[PDB]
């Protein structure tokens, strides 16, 4: 397991916002919209997320940028769908 | 954009008086009948207290008459009896009403201590009630005739005044009268008139009252309540499922008393309607109005009239006010407690094999606890066709599921809690380890924090369901993440007893044994030498060791040498990781040193190494303690060979003094003191005999004839190491035990001359008994007192949380060593450690900045400080923080379970209160009451007085109970003249000058004075130093920080002096004031700024001040709080903790800070 | 004074009223007779009060009502 | 001095104050005061030290 | 003793053992303060909402627990919701402002 979180608290400061970010990420994995950024040892989404924090590939900034990209990915698809909704006129 | 209409997620809450029409808004029908159910078919009788038509269907999606039974028909109101078919849950929701015939007073507003209707109308209570009972007539809108508007007449007087004054004079009686008064009342006119009246007459008596009243009136206008509202036209009825009739076994029924009450109200009201339509005499209808008023009053709040008793049962029926109040408090049901799913408990056991990050969890318990998880997983993999089948599998306890439970358990921590939760460490999170048996296994090192012995204490487990709770449990509540007390940076994971006897027995040296004086390549072959029996565990030996030092820049230096040590120390060194010096293990390793080892290890190598180190220390401690073969025999307790002789001589003294008393040479009292003194000395003699004998009397041979060292005697090693026992108890075991006292407290002059090792006799034991019982009773009481203190404390602080980061002020308090009278009762180091420097400090020489302004002083910075001679450091305190509505992390301190600076959003007030309160049982004027007195700011019984102002003073007038002191300052006016009672012996020199805050007499002083005549830093210093005196005298470690936050809450309020915005003498928030005058100094009036004066409010008083009424209604008197808030139409915005706990939403501290802040800013914004 | 407990504020309030003399009961009763009979006679002197009763009986024998809902008996 | 603080004068004057002490609020009666007082510590029914 | 989801009390919906199926551990004020000193908001919310007092929350949660989704859609605890009716039963109008 992950016995101490201290390195994770090292990367992002607050020690609370860590729990929050890790929660968000662990949810990205748990309800499966996504997959791990680090080898799954049978560590649950909790610890996988934490490991992802330690290795500095996951924090609030990164997740925000990713989500903001995905919004536009869906805009790209529905681009032809919702413009055909010109029936608003 | 339409904001929204239907349910969004709300914020704040509002409370006010309720309209006849607004009361009708909630009502879905008028209950016209006292009847409940039919008596055979138990269906609700329409229309009554229990009704399907007014309230709802009896069963889900089913009409009462039975016509429409289908879930398809929903919004249909049945033609037969209109009942919309909808879930039966709504019968727990929908309200109703009753239209009262005559107006009725709302007893909450009549009997509230400052009677609301009364002081609104500026009418006395007795007059109002008098009128309410039809015992007198009261004028309304008297016009110009003979009579005052509020004046009260009698029968004869009313008739006379009527015969004279026709119209243009008006009087009524009863509730209708009071309602007429309230309705006729014009607040605005009163406002104008009162402002003028205020202005004209100069007398304190007049204008104080005047101003209070006008402010009250404008407050009630601002509302929105209007006066008639205090009088009830319409009476709402509580939804029936909230006062249920539900059946029982034996066909029996049980129901709430609210049905009895409501029934009474309805019956009397209907009867009044009847008596009106029958044209009954006044005497009757009046009695019916009185009875109805009594009924309504009994229903709302029972006990402010006659205390009606429930049917056939003597016990007074509980009313709506009592429904709200609850009891055993002060407890509002979020407060006292709430039952919780996914949880359990059992007896606990040891489990030393555990890493400190885990705990043994019984198989069955873990099965029942994780049940839904197990179901979902089982069918996730496909071992179970469906959830139903998954239950049947786990119910079969099929062989497969244990392997699944192994999965659901792995990364998924559980919360362990013990009964007396004091500080936050009372709950800790561990990793479940599946265990055969019904008992929970709790790591030994944690036994300290829980205060949990193994004598049958029980612990409770809770499962953190949601993901956020799992991560909160792992990153916050986790065992390994709190290794340090929040009260002080000292390790709470310190090894307890068996282990310390182990490391002590390992590292100690005898004078001689196998392997003495040989040489070995290293610890490896030292252990290898010992295990094979060649070399004794403890023998003086030189061995080559390699220590490390990280003293390069973030880099470990290696060095090796020949150390003169023992085989034991050598073996133990294998456990010490990396950078620690060999010096740490080369001592005797007592419970104290064994702790400083861990602490140093933490502050050097970090968390992880400290954790694994601690684990290893426990393991080796137990193992070697077992090897040691330590035991306790009857001969292990050695009675001094000189005891009998000491007893004899001391016994001769008593007979000397006795002969002197017989000869009259000495009086009775002085004699008593003498004999008591001689025996008291004898006790010390025997104690300091047995301690020498017990301690050093191993006399053993090395090479030459003899040498003598400290004893290997078991009980001694126990008491010495810190394992258990102490010189007092050992003294009671070998030497004579004490002197006892009768229940009086008069100390018996014949001490117990025998100890426990020898047998006590009948008398000695009987006399010991009182001391015993007083001990048990006292401690059992001090538990309660401690609890009360913690409660007062968290009530006073709570919502104070770290809010901002750096308020950026140079302000702080001047930190010196306490230096009391002897040497150094506490060092400067401990006082300044983990704190932040207010400003850059000098070397003895200057323009030399060693520590630059605000830098958390960590252990290294502190040691640099100690290298230089630095005697003083100004330190930022929570009391001086410029930040409003909280504390900035930069000003708080570093302290936490972690060594790093405090995080944004942690709630420090709570942990401060908890930290002050946890040791509170340990404390023995003095003592715990002293602490309570300090925090309550209570003026002592026989206080001193401080000079009101500097300058030369002198005595004037005479002997009127006070002989006046006339102060004479140099430049200023004289006029300060204080009256000091002359029958107290003074101090101040009649011919000398005295600075403000000097001693004009002796005796303790009230901290109010210390604040006023000395100042804020002076008073905070006084409090902190006094309470710290109380604790430190008991050997309790509490950092100044917590007491300082408590102090900050104490002085929260301040009373205004000057003007330009608000009223003259108002006690008000400094945060408010300072914000307003800082805002006022620029803009506004160029500067109108208002002066204030700091106020010291005791904790129990400061807790009283709260903006949130939901919070106040919790720990205060609920009945009064709800009224007092309702009149002002007070709108609670939540904000604080207690209210958010009550309403069941996220705590605005913690993980919640992100949310609430994010929302708080979204609010009052775009 | 008043101890509240409305049993008292009642008991004391009625306790003022004096017990009737035997003859006084007849005084009151006679007063009742006078009083009622006045409204009975005033009803008798109203033409519409007659015609209405007529039309109502005309409704009774026409089977639009019953004899119990008009008269509670005459004398007889 | 106790007497100097005594509002009463004769036996019945005291019995009134005692009865109005025990069951206050309601009009005193002679037979009532005597009955109550004799019933308190002096009745074989309502009082026993054993 | 141990319990996951048992019987519930009628008057206020709260965990109640009736079956020798046990009512869960009582989580008191001090135990709440313990959670308050730690930064754990969610542990506490779920402690006094979904795990106990929320009649919707408990079941809506349970389904997520079995679905393999750890979340909570808490809503309002039934105790406070009752207290609103009890307060409003008097001449007191207690509302929920704004949005
Ligand atoms: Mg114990
Ligand atoms: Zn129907
Ligand atoms: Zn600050």
């Amino acid at each position: 397991a992950r016995v101490t979180v201290q390195d994770a608290v090292e990367k992002i400061g607050n020690r609370f916002d860590l729990v929050l970010v890790a929660a968000r990420r662990a949810r990205q994995m748990q309800v499966g919209g996504k997959d791990p950024l680090v080898p799954e040892e049978n560590d649950k989404t909790t610890v996988i997320a934490l490991r992802e924090i330690e290795e500095g590939l996951i924090n609030n900034q990164i997740l925000d940028v990713r989500e903001r990209q995905e919004q536009q990915e869906q805009e790209a698809a529905e681009l032809q769908a919702v413009t055909a909704i010109a029936e608003g006129r | 954009l339409k904001a929204q209409t239907k349910t969004e997620e709300f914020d704040a809450i509002k409370i006010a008086l309720a309209s006849p029409d607004m009361i009708r808004s909630w009502s879905f029908g008028e209950v016209k009948k006292p009847e409940t159910i039919n008596y055979r078919t138990f269906k609700p009788e329409r229309d009554g207290l229990f009704c399907a038509r007014i309230f709802g269907p009896v069963k889900d999606y089913e009409c009462l008459c039975g016509k429409y039974k289908r879930l398809k028909h929903r919004g249909v109101i049945c033609e037969k009896c209109g009942v919309e078919v909808t879930q039966t849950k709504v019968r727990r929701e929908r309200m109703g009403h009753i239209e009262l015939a005559s107006p009725t007073a709302h007893i909450w507003f009549l009997k509230s201590l400052p009677s609301r209707i009364g002081l609104l109308l500026d009418m006395p209570l007795r007059d109002i009630e008098r009128v309410l009972y039809f015992e007198s007539y009261v004028v309304i809108e008297g016009g110009m005739t003979n009579l005052e508007r509020q004046q009260i007449l009698t029968e004869e007087q009313y008739l006379d005044a009527l015969e004279e004054f026709g119209d243009e004079f008006d009087a009524k009686m009863g509730a209708e009268a009071i309602q007429a008064l309230l309705k006729s009342m014009d607040l605005e006119q009163e406002c104008e008139q009162l402002r003028e009246e205020l202005n004209e007459t100069n007398s304190e008596t007049k204008r104080k009252k005047l101003t209070k009243r006008i402010k009250l009136l404008e407050a009630f206008v601002q509302s929105g309540n209007k006066p008639e509202w205090m009088i009830l036209t319409v009476l709402p009825v509580l939804p029936p499922d909230l006062r249920p009739l539900v059946p029982l076994d034996g066909g029996r029924f049980a129901t709430s008393d609210l049905n009895d009450l409501y029934r009474r109200v309805i019956n009397r009201n209907n009867r009044l309607k009847r008596l009106l339509d029958l044209a009954a005499p006044d005497i009757i209808v009046r009695n019916e109005k009185r009875m109805l008023q009594e009924a309504v009053d009994a229903l709302l709040d029972n006990g402010r009239r006659g205390r009606a008793i429930t049917g056939s049962n003597k016990r007074p029926l509980k009313s709506l006010a009592d429904m709200i109040k609850g009891k055993q408090g002060r407890f509002r049901q979020n407060l006292l407690g709430k039952r919780v799913d996914y949880s359990g408990r059992s007896v606990i056991t040891v489990g030393p094999y555990l890493r400190l990050h885990q705990c043994g969890l019984p198989k069955k318990m873990a099965l029942e606890l994780f049940k839904p998880f197990i179901y979902g997983k089982l069918e996730l993999r496909g071992l179970a066709t469906t959830i139903k089948a998954a239950k049947k599998m786990v119910e079969r306890e099929e062989a497969v599921v244990w392997d699944i439970l192994d999965e659901v358990i792995r990364e998924h921590p559980v919360l362990l809690n013990r009964a007396p939760t004091l500080h936050r460490l009372g709950i800790q999170a561990f990793e479940p380890v599946l265990i055969e048996g019904k008992a929970i296994q709790l790591h030994p090192l944690v036994c300290a924090a829980y205060n949990a012995d193994f004598d049958g204490d029980q612990m409770a487990v809770h499962v953190p369901l949601t993901l956020e709770a799992q991560l909160e449990a792992r990153a916050l509540m986790m065992s390994t993440n709190n290794i340090l007390s929040p009260a002080n940076g000292e390790p709470i994971i310190v090894p307890s007893q068996d282990v310390v006897l182990g490391l002590y027995y390992m590292t100690r040296d005898c004078v001689n044994a196998k392997g003495e004086g040989m040489v070995l390549t290293g610890p490896k072959e030292a252990e290898r030498l010992y295990r094979s029996g060649l070399a004794s565990l403890h023998a003086r030996v030189k061995v080559r060791i390699t220590e490390y030092e990280k003293d390069a820049n973030g880099e470990l230096v290696a060095k090796t040498s020949l150390k003169d040590t023992t085989v034991g120390r050598a073996i133990l060194w294998m456990i010490v990781p990396k950078g620690l010096p060999y010096s740490i293990v080369n001592q005797a390793l007592g419970k104290k040193a064994i702790s400083k080892m861990l602490n140093t290890c933490y502050r050097i190598l970090g968390l992880k190494p400290t954790v694994i180190f601690a684990d290893q220390i426990m393991y080796t401690g137990f193992a070697y303690a077992a090897r040691s073969g330590a035991s306790v025999g009857i001969d292990d307790m050695v009675i001094p060979e000189k005891k009998h002789e000491i007893i004899s001589e001391a016994e001769a003294e008593v007979a000397e003094i006795q002969e002197q008393f017989q000869s009259g040479l000495v009086t009775a009292g002085e004699r008593y003191n003498k004999v008591i003194d001689i025996w008291a000395a004898a006790n010390d003699r025997v104690s300091k005999a047995m301690m020498d004998n017990l301690q050093t009397e191993t006399v053993i041979n090395r090479d030459g004839q003899e040498e003598k060292q400290v004893s290997f005697n078991s009980i001694y090693m126990m008491a010495d190491s810190g394992a258990r026992g102490s010189a007092a108890q050992i003294r009671q075991l070998a030497g004579m035990r004490g002197l006892m006292a009768k229940p009086d407290g008069s100390i018996i002059e014949t001490p117990i001359t025998a100890n426990f090792r020898e047998g006590l006799n009948v008398l000695q034991y009987f006399i010991s008994t009182h001391g015993a019982r007083k001990g048990l009773a006292d401690t059992a009481l001090k538990t309660a007192n401690s609890g009360y203190l913690t409660r007062r404390l968290v009530d006073v602080a709570q919502d104070l949380v770290v809010t901002e980061d750096d308020c950026g002020t140079h302000e702080g308090i001047m930190m010196t060593p306490v230096i009391e009278g002897g040497d150094v009762k506490e060092p400067l180091r401990d006082r300044v450690l983990g704190r932040v420097t207010a400003e850059d400090v000098l070397k003895p020489g200057t323009a030399d900045i060693l520590v630059p302004r605000n830098t958390l002083l960590h252990e290294q910075w502190c040691d640099l400080l100690e290298e230089n001679s630095v005697d003083a450091v100004k330190v930022r305190s929570v009391v001086s923080c410029d930040t409003d509505f909280g504390v900035c992390a930069h000003c708080y301190g570093r302290d936490l379970a972690r060594g790093h600076i405090i995080n944004k959003g942690e709630a420090i007030g709570v942990i401060a209160a908890q930290s002050i309160g946890e040791p509170g049982t340990q404390l023995t004027t003095g003592g715990l009451p002293r602490v309570a007195d300090l925090f309550e700011a209570r003026r002592p019984k026989e206080p001193a007085i401080l000079a009101e102002i500097s300058g030369i003073v002198s005595f004037g007038k005479e002997t009127k109970g006070k002989r006046r002191l006339v102060i004479t300052p140099v430049d200023g006016s004289d006029p300060y003249e204080e009256m000091i009672p002359k029958w107290r012996q003074l101090n101040v020199f009649e011919g000398e000058r005295v600075e403000r805050g000097d001693v004009i007499s002796d005796g303790p002083e009230a901290p109010h004075d210390i604040l006023r005549l000395r100042g804020v830093h002076a008073v905070t210093r006084y409090i902190v130093n006094e309470v710290q005196d109380v604790y430190r005298l008991q050997g309790v470690k509490i950092n100044d920080k917590h007491i300082e936050v408590i102090v900050r809450q104490m002085l929260r309020k301040a009373t205004i002096v000057n003007a330009g915005s608000s009223d003259f003498l108002e006690g008000e928030q400094v945060e408010y004031s300072r914000v307003k005058i800082a805002n006022r100094e620029l803009e506004a009036n160029g500067k109108v700024g208002a002066t204030y004066s700091r106020d010291l409010l005791g904790i129990t008083k400061a807790s009283l001040a709260t903006e949130s009424f939901i919070s106040a209604a919790s720990f205060q008197e609920t009945t009064r709080v709800l009224t007092e808030a309702a009149v002002a139409g007070k709108r609670d915005e939540l904000r604080g903790l207690k209210e958010n706990v009550i309403v069941g939403r996220l705590i605005p501290a913690g993980t919640g800070y992100a949310y609430h802040q994010d929302r708080m800013r979204r609010r009052a914004a775009g | 004074g008043r101890t509240t407990d409305p049993v008292r504020m009642y008991m004391r309030e009625m306790g003022t009223v004096e017990l009737l003399t035997r003859e006084g009961e007849i005084d009151i009763a006679k007063r009742i007779e006078d009083g009622i009979n006045q409204v009975q006679c005033s009803v008798a002197e109203y033409p519409e009060a007659i015609t209405y009763l007529l039309e109502q009986y005309d409704r009774v024998e026409a089977e639009e009502a019953r004899l119990s809902d008009l008269i509670t008996g005459f004398v007889d | 001095e106790t007497l100097r603080v005594d509002p009463t004068n004769d036996r019945l004057s005291a019995l009134v104050e005692i009865y109005r002490m025990m069951r206050p609020g309601e009009p005193p009666t002679r037979e009532a005061a005597e009955s109550l007082f004799e019933n308190l510590f002096f009745s074989e029914d309502r009082y026993d030290l054993s | 003793h141990a319990r996951s989801t048992g019987s519930y009390s009628l008057v206020t919906q709260q965990p109640l053992g009736g079956k020798a199926q046990f009512g869960g551990q009582r989580f008191g004020e001090m135990e709440v303060w313990a959670l308050e000193a730690y930064g754990a908001a969610y542990t506490l919310q779920e402690m006094l909402t979904v795990k106990s007092d929320d009649v919707n929350g408990r079941t809506k949660m349970y389904k997520n627990i079995v679905d393999g989704n750890h979340q909570m859609e808490p809503g309002m605890p039934e105790s406070f919701n009752v207290l609103l009716k009890e307060i409003r039963s008097l001449g007191i109008n207690i509302e929920l402002e704004d949005e």
